[PDB]
């Protein structure tokens, strides 16, 4: 168990580090404080690269017929080392989309 | 027999439908190629959780647990045999793959 459980944290270290580039010490590691910042911060970066995605204007000659990376992808790529699975993302993107006084689009994700 | 394995055949009939927007599972680095991936994932066992739900408390457990086994057998034999006929697969393909 000792092993385990130190294997876990050097685990959530490394990929905090590669993913991220934030280097500290194991007390501002261990702090949840963080950890919950870092969580709504690219909850919030989630919410702008698919806002920025619903079209506010025309389309630019990006991605024709060569298709980009999801950004979802990556924000998994990053949430696979906060353990935040699609549901829980969803959850938060619904209430986020209330509080920004969108109905449809919180709706839809509940009816989904 | 021959009146169930009939419902089978039909069931069967569903779930590969369902799995032709799969796109042979290639080019997973296209955000479209993803989602159109995901879209039949989620359908493919939403039809077999309903189904499931349907058939509880009316086959007997042995022949229950046995028909979900096949049909599931051929939910992913069709998955493995995409993924193995594949040609590049790249650090993003294995990661969403």
């Amino acid at each position: 168990d000792e092993c385990e459980e130190m294997l876990k944290l050097f685990k959530e270290v490394a990929s905090l580090q590669e993913n991220f580039e934030v280097f500290l010490s194991f007390e501002d590691y261990s702090n949840s404080s963080l950890v919950a910042d870092l969580r709504e911060q690219h909850i919030k970066a989630h919410e702008v690269a698919q806002a920025k995605h619903k079209p506010g204007s025309t389309p630019e000659p990006i991605a024709a017929e060569v298709r980009s990376p999801s950004m979802e992808s990556k924000l998994h790529r990053q949430a696979l080392a906060l353990q935040m699975s699609k549901q829980e993302l969803e959850a938060e993107l619904t209430l986020r989309a209330l509080k920004d006084g969108n109905i449809k689009t919180a709706l839809k994700k509940c009816s989904d | 027999t021959e009146c169930f394995l009939a419902q089978m055949r039909a069931q069967k009939g569903e779930l590969l439908e369902r799995l032709s927007s799969a796109r042979n599972f290639s080019n997973m680095d296209d955000e479209e190629n993803y989602s159109a991936a995901s879209k039949a994932v989620r359908q493919v066992l939403h039809q077999l959780k309903r189904l499931g739900i349907v058939w509880q408390d009316v086959l007997p457990v042995n022949i229950y647990c046995k028909a979900m086994g096949t049909l599931l057998n051929t939910a992913i034999s069709e998955v493995i045999g995409k993924i193995t006929a594949l040609e590049d697969i790249s650090t993003e393909d294995g990661d969403r793959l």
